[PDB]
């Protein structure tokens, strides 16, 4: 008997079993509906400071593997699941989920009514929580920790995850046959994209490389000036945790790129940035969008795409400046999903065109980007 | 875009009678389709020869045709209804086959009928195996190494190339019909010859083996805007080499990494795009090498199917309703998701927070000479589904809901049997219907998960789970009931262990475990299905039980509730007919204002469609499970009389537990079911019954047998013994004893009793004599040969019986007519399988009326007090699964073996019968050469039959004795040799196409075993044969009619009723 317990701000207690590290974890608790991809999810920086609950009962069926890591580490504060399978059963597996959580030092609990939890969050919105795994978990403690929590709401998360020094990426996408390929040689990629690391998913880079870009990764706080100096074919705004304050540095820099004619493309956080920097307003969502079955309509072609979502904040459509045109909306809630600058060669998408995990439907967003890029170089 | 405007009227091709591989799922689907199109204001016309379908309910559509599903008949329908469009993807293979034939015959052209949902070319692209293989290669998807063959020589050559074992798959077939696994050349020629002949396009695809790879399916839907979604993914528990339909499968997939899932998802889509499915759904099948993720495409089915129905139940996403809507120009984005209160759209992929398990249901015990190993051709007769929060939970619930008497992993071999491991071994290596239990036994006997794997190829992810349960069972067994503390029990309930299985292990009564649970306050909670893993709320009450914290049942305090218990999986004798009744009870009562709650777990049925009732508990129909529902629902009444044996069997115990059973009492029920109790009442009523005896000993029997008089009906598997010598014989191989009523007419009578009056629903006279099960007999309503005076006698005995037995709602009574004398065969105090047929025939919805009765509204109050005798004849005929089990002697007898039935409507009996015969898929011809080989007692009446055939223009052949009799009457048939007599013999002649008709009657076990070859050959070579003289006559009469001459709708039929 290895106990574990999870307590919500509201005081709602979930008693189950520990399947990860011994100790505690406090964080905003969220629910993800993805039936496959738990590893990629756990390794997504966007999850920093968050307590992740998966709706799919059996988590860990296929073990873990390095190729399935979206970042250099686990970003999730904790993991909440219903059942941890007896074994991992998949040719690609290199280490069972429990061992992996241990290795990464993640506090994780299993055997709790995730459905109850899910419904609570949907109904009453996101809540801070605390998990405690050990010999005799103390609920009041847990409760206490939960309550004490500052929360995300008014936190600069991206700074926490961003890279300390800038670097170069030239590695493309995994293939069943070849796996993760050898990094390409600079001279092999036509373009040169500068990517702002606000806590970037590796699949985003890989799939950019795939399209012929040679990247240069940069810290969140990097100055437009310093950037411009590099002579970028494209400027990319990565995904990441939390939301930017209209206050912060990237806004300012983003604004400056928008004075120029360079092509700008952001994903998720990147999208919010672009929107703020354009005079738009972001909002925190009741519970947000986290899952991989999200219908998104391209209002421009009236077509639907099934996508990978992970966001708690969103761009208020009603407060959109006239230079921002709506390109996509959620079919689930009608929230704003895509935008394009009428005046500039800038656009963004709330969802994760890079999936990983998730359906490949939105991959083409990348393409527009290359187009842009190519036409910029034409001039 | 919105709905199509250039279309007003639509013809929907139904699936026809239920058969192995093509079952109720099509009633579910056809109904959804009818519902969906009528909702969208279209004029619906449909064709379905199967009368036990909710889809043929008059009020469901505009113009309903219960006529043989033959292109020439549909032609008359088209000609008469002038449908603008034709939807051929909701009727199984029958529908695809018919659409294309219609196409081929120029009929669609002739009346300007536009094919919707799927095009003729799309269908062929998918259905023609060569064409499918070519499309895959075009899209870069990999297929097994294979070869097309149109002949045996061609076939042999491909085999030469792919080696054994090899898989054979016919073009234009499904459910594995006509295919198999060839381990050798001998096996090879047999299946090949069988499939070439079965293939509509006389073509096979022969593949190299992938036996043992993982098997997967994906349910896809596509709209005209090119929007595409995966409705559900399915992972087969049983590997490649055992047909999906005969396999245990779960949703969603379990062992694929996201990467692998996306690749499979992409291919899926690619497959629909390439074949050309633009407005509807399809099932795409794959094989995956567990060793390397290597993906292979197997097939695609351009229509709704058994998996689509399972997928729809599994997720709450109504695939067919949606697809029907897509076929008429709507797009996914334009439609709303049903269960999420319409709040969200149909354009999204479902996400589920539970595990779904499907287990097929078999009936091998009814086919003893049959090969009972599982292969690529389906052999299951039904399936059950279960939902649990975990796979263990899900798995065990399905087991206890399977209706085969298991309570979960009940043991098959003894721990102390020295030969146990060898048996287990064999059962593992060569899967049969019992494999699942044998896996558990394996673990009890000491084999390791890897050993099991090696023999089974079942993924270890599943295996480990079964192993853990066995381990738990062992502890239960060690600690006994005393160690069944609350923590432990709870654990056990969470893994899905049944009170019954626990009881067994602890050596106590089930009620003891149950009581234990009550003490501890250990009850399940109910979760709801919502398609989105709780991401959105739902206003629908589609629930399953589980042992968790939060309950979502939220029962009403508001209304008076009525509970309808389903029949669980379908099996021979427990078909869709009972389901139909169930559905009607719920529809009528609901309409009447009650709150209807359905309890069933058959994924194929209308009963488990959330739209049929107010509340749906998708649960095993067992005492444990029902009690839990009653516990929280506190219904006003419960109906146990409409779901067949399953619920009937729980009646007393439910009552014992305090359940408010309505309608005929559990005790009443037993009075009729118990022989003894029944024999006393007959007596009391002064009715006639066949002499009988209850023998203990052999020698006892022989004596008593003398008493009763031969022939004799030995009901312990039933047999007809003819002489003393016969008696022992049986005994060896081998207790009620009844005098067999030889040369008697069998009759069925359906009726309703309200305590005040009796309503005769219908008097059905069987074509086949008593001794051929009623469930396998053709029948007529009205009687075609029985006197009005004799019928009047039966009506009276029925009334006397009804009142005496205290019937309340439906009842069924079986009689035998011998020498102008009425004898009682049996009383079934509940809804019988003929009910739906009687309803259709007479236009009175007996199941609705009787449910009203059961609920409190008398016959007089409803206005249904007089027996209807329609102005036309109605004939029901059956369909037999012999073709799926070639080693079985395709002969009729006292045990029921058919899977489905059809109905034929005519101005005369001859016409009705001809329609029914045709609709049954008979290969009868109006010309040719007939073979006559009859038993002694038939020798007399065969002359007349021989003359009638002669009058029709047939030529005749006959075996020795038959020829002798014919000769004396002035008829000289050509003589034929019996196999043992020389050449040529029958077998040669039949195999050479010399006959278009066979009448072969046989009496007596040995003579039966002896004549085996005729019937077997007849079937193998598609020649129509009759095994009863009565049937022979009926066939003769039909020769005078033309089934394609006139068609009539159900609405029309009903309208002629006064
Ligand atoms: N190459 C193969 N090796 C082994 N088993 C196979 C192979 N191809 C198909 N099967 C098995 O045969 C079954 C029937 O094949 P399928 O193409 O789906 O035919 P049907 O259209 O009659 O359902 C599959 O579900 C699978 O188990
Ligand atoms: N004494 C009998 N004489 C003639 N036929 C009989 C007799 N008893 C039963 N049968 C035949 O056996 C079939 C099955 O018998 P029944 O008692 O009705 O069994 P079940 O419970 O399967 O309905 C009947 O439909 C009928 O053809
Ligand atoms: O090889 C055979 C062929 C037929 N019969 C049976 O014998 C009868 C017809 O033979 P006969 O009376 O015309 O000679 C039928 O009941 C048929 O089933 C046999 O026993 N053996
Ligand atoms: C599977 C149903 N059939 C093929 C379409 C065979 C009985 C109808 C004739
Ligand atoms: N009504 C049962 C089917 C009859 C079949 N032709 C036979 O005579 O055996
Ligand atoms: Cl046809
Ligand atoms: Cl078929
Ligand atoms: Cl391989
Ligand atoms: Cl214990
Ligand atoms: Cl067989
Ligand atoms: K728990
Ligand atoms: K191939
Ligand atoms: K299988
Ligand atoms: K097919
Ligand atoms: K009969
Ligand atoms: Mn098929
Ligand atoms: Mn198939
Ligand atoms: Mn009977």
């Amino acid at each position: 008997i290895k106990s574990a317990l999870l307590v919500l701000e509201d005081g709602t207690q979930f008693h189950g079993r520990a399947i990860g590290a011994t100790g505690s974890a406090v964080g905003e608790v969220v629910f993800n509906t993805s039936m496959t991809g738990y590893q990629e999810i756990l390794t997504d920086p966007s999850y920093s400071r968050q307590i992740v609950t998966l709706t799919y009962p059996h988590i860990g069926n296929v073990g873990t593997n390095d190729a399935d890591e979206e970042s250099s580490q686990v970003h999730a504060q904790g993991l909440v699941i219903r059942d941890l399978p007896l074994i991992a059963s998949n040719f690609r597996n290199t280490e069972d989920l429990s061992s992996y959580l241990k290795r990464h030092n993640i506090v994780a609990i299993a055997d709790i009514d995730t459905r109850k939890l899910t419904r609570l969050l949907r109904e009453k919105g996101a809540q801070n929580g605390c998990i405690i795994a050990g010999d005799n978990p103390d609920a009041a403690l847990a409760l206490e920790k939960a309550r004490a929590f500052p929360g995300l709401n008014g936190m600069d998360l991206a700074k926490e995850v961003t890279t300390a020094e800038a670097y170069s990426w030239t590695q493309g996408s995994w293939t069943l046959t070849g796996g993760l390929p050898e990094a390409k040689k600079e001279d092999e990629l036509p373009f040169h994209v500068v990517a702002y690391d606000f806590g970037a998913k590796r699949n985003i880079l890989r799939m950019l490389v795939d399209r012929g870009c040679r990247l240069t990764i940069v810290p969140a706080q990097t100055s437009a000036e310093d950037v411009l100096k590099m002579n970028p074919d494209g400027i990319f705004l990565s995904n990441g945790p939390g939301d930017p304050a209209p206050d912060d540095y990237a806004i300012t820099a983003i604004q400056k790129f928008l004075e120029t004619d360079i092509p700008v493309f952001g994903i998720c956080l990147g999208h919010q940035l672009l929107a703020l920097a354009s005079g738009a307003k972001t909002v925190k969502m009741k519970f947000g969008h986290h899952g991989g079955n999200h219908p998104v309509k391209d209002v421009e072609k009236n077509v639907v795409m099934i996508t990978a979502q992970n966001h708690g904040f969103a761009v208020d459509e009603a407060t959109l400046p006239a230079n921002l045109r709506v390109t996509h909306k959620s079919l689930f809630d009608g929230t704003l999903q895509g935008i394009h600058r009428t005046d500039k060669p800038a656009f963004s998408f709330q969802g994760h065109p890079e999936a990983s995990p998730g359906p490949h439907d939105a991959a083409p967003l990348f393409d527009h980007f290359i187009e842009l890029i190519e036409q910029y170089r034409k001039t | 875009m919105p709905k199509r405007t250039d279309i007003k009227s639509i013809l929907i091709l139904g699936a026809g009678p239920i058969v192995i591989g093509q079952a109720c799922e099509f009633d579910y689907s056809g109904a959804q389709a009818c519902k969906a199109l009528r909702e969208e204001g279209y004029r619906v016309i449909l064709v379905n020869s199967n009368p036990a379908t909710i889809m043929t309910d008059p009020e469901m559509a505009d113009a309903t045709y219960i006529e043989p599903i033959h292109w020439e008949v549909v032609r008359k329908i088209i000609e008469k209804e002038r449908p603008d469009a034709v939807l051929p993807t909701m009727g199984g293979q029958t529908a695809l086959n018919c659409a294309l034939e219609l196409e081929r015959q120029g009929v669609l052209e002739e009346f300007g009928v536009t094919m919707i949902g799927a095009t003729a070319d799309a269908i062929d692209k998918a259905e023609d195996r060569r064409r499918f293989d070519v499309a895959m290669k075009k899209i870069g998807l990999e297929t097994a190494r294979s070869g097309i063959a149109h002949t045996m020589e061609e076939a042999l050559a491909v085999a030469a190339d792919v080696g054994f074992p090899c898989i054979i798959r016919p073009s234009f077939t499904m459910g594995g019909s006509g295919g198999g696994i060839a381990y050798n050349r001998e096996e090879f020629e047999e299946i090949c010859a069988r499939g070439l002949d079965l293939s509509p396009t006389k073509e096979l695809l022969i593949d190299e083996s992938l036996i043992g790879w993982k098997e997967y399916e994906m349910e896809v839907v596509r709209d005209k805007n090119d929007n595409c979604i995966i409705v559900c993914s399915i992972e087969n528990f049983d590997a490649m080499g055992i047909h999906t339909g005969d396999s245990i499968t779960v949703a969603p997939a379990q062992t694929l990494t996201d990467k692998e899932y996306q690749i499979m998802r992409n291919a899926s889509m690619a497959v629909l795009r390439e074949i050309g499915v633009e407005t509807g759904g399809s099932n795409v099948q794959f094989a995956v090498n567990p060793k390397n993720g290597r993906l292979i495409v197997i097939e695609m089915n351009p229509r709704v199917s058994r998996s689509s129905a399972l997928a729809s139940k599994a997720t709450g996403f109504p695939i067919a309703k949606v697809a029907a809507k897509l076929a008429v120009g709507y797009t996914l984005d334009e439609l709303m998701n049903d269960i999420t209160g319409g709040r969200t759209p149909a354009s999204f992929e479902p996400s589920i927070d539970y595990v779904v398990t499907k287990i097929p249901r078999f009936n091998f015990e009814k086919f003893a000479g049959a090969n009972d190993r599982l292969t690529t051709q389906m052999k299951s007769v039904g399936e059950v589904m279960a939902i649990g929060r975990t796979q263990q939970e899900s798995l065990q619930k399905a087991l206890r809901g399977l209706e085969v008497g298991a309570t979960g992993f009940d043991p098959k071999v003894s721990l102390d049997d020295p030969e146990a491991l060898t048996k287990i071994r064999r059962e593992l290596k060569d899967a049969g219907a019992d494999r699942i239990w044998y896996i558990a036994d394996a673990f009890r006997a000491g084999l390791s998960v890897d050993g099991v794997f090696n023999l089974t190829n079942i993924d270890r992810w599943f295996l480990v789970q079964i192993e853990e349960l066995v381990r738990l069972e062992e502890k239960v067994a060690e600690v006994g009931i005393t160690g069944l503390n609350a923590d432990f029990l709870r654990q056990l309930k969470r893994k899905g262990f049944a009170d019954a299985r626990l009881a067994k292990l602890a050596g106590v009564r089930e009620a003891e475990i149950r009581k234990l649970r009550d003490q501890y306050d250990l009850h399940p909670v109910y979760k709801r299905v919502d398609t989105c893993a709780a991401e959105f709320a739902t206003d629908t009450a589609y629930m399953y039980s589980t042992y968790e914290e939060e309950c979502e049942a939220n029962p009403s305090t508001d209304r008076e509730k009525i509970m309808v218990l389903g029949g669980g999986p379908n099996r021979i004798g427990q078909g869709i007919e009972f389901d139909y009744c169930c559905v009607h009870a719920s529809l009528a009562l609901r309409e009447d204002g009650y709150e209807t709650i359905m309890v069933n777990c058959n994924p194929e049925t209308v009963s488990t469609d959330y739209d049929t009732s107010d509340r749906l508990y998708f649960e095993p129909v067992t005492l444990e499970d029902v009690l839990e529902i009653v516990r929280i629902e506190k219904p006003k009444g419960v109906i146990v009389q409409y779901g067949g044996q399953t619920p009937l069997k729980l009646a007393r115990a439910l009552e014992a537990a305090g359940v408010p059973v309505i309608g005929t009492s559990p005790d009443a029920i037993d009075r009729a079911e118990d022989r003894e109790r029944f024999q006393h009442a007959v007596e009391r009523l002064k009715l006639k019954q066949p002499a009988n005896a209850t023998v203990t000993a052999i020698e006892m029997a022989v004596e008593k047998a003398k008493e009763i008089g031969y022939p004799l009906v030995v009901r312990p598997a039933m047999e007809i013994v003819y002489d003393e010598a016969d008696l022992r014989r049986y005994f060896q191989t081998a207790v009620l004893l009844d005098h067999f009523l030889d040369d008697a007419v069998e009759v069925d009578v359906d009726a309703i009793c309200d305590g005040e009056m009796v309503l005769i629903g219908g008097i059905m006279e069987h074509i086949e004599q008593a001794g051929v099960h009623s469930g396998d007999s053709a029948c007529s309503l009205p009687a075609y040969t029985l006197s009005q005076e004799i019928q009047d006698v039966m009506r009276q005995q029925v009334q006397k019986l009804a009142f005496e037995l205290q019937v309340r709602g439906l009842m069924n009574v079986q009689f035998a007519v011998k020498n102008n004398e009425v004898y009682l065969i049996e009383v079934n105090p509940r809804a019988a399988r003929t009910v739906p047929f009687v309803s259709k025939a007479t236009g009175v919805p007996l199941a609705k009326v009787a449910a009203r009765v059961m609920a409190g509204k008398s016959l007089a109050e409803q206005g249904v007090t007089k027996e209807v005798i329609p102005p036309y004849y109605s004939v029901k005929e059956v369909v037999l699964p012999f073709n799926k089990f070639p080693g079985v002697d395709p002969l009729l007898g006292p045990e029921m073996r058919s899977t489905g039935e059809v109905m034929g409507v005519g101005r005369t009996f001859a016409e009705a019968f001809a329609k029914a015969q045709l609709g049954s898929n008979s290969t009868m011809k109006k010309h040719g050469r007939a073979l006559l080989s009859v038993r002694e007692g038939d020798k007399e009446r065969v002359v007349d039959l021989a003359a009638k055939l002669l009058k029709q223009g047939f030529e005749l052949d006959a075996t020795h004795g038959t020829a002798i009799v014919l000769g004396e009457a002035g008829i000289n048939p050509r003589l034929v040799n019996k196999v043992h007599e020389g050449r040529p013999h029958i077998q040669d002649r039949i195999k050479n196409g010399e006959y278009t008709y066979i009448i072969n009657t046989t009496s007596g076990r040995r003579a039966i075993e002896d004549s085996r070859v005729i019937r077997r050959s007849a079937l193998q070579y598609k020649v129509h044969y009759d095994t009863t003289l009565n049937g022979g006559f009926a066939t003769a009469m039909a020769l005078n009619a033309d089934a394609t001459e006139k068609v009539i709708s159900v609405q029309e039929m009903h309208a002629q009723i006064k």
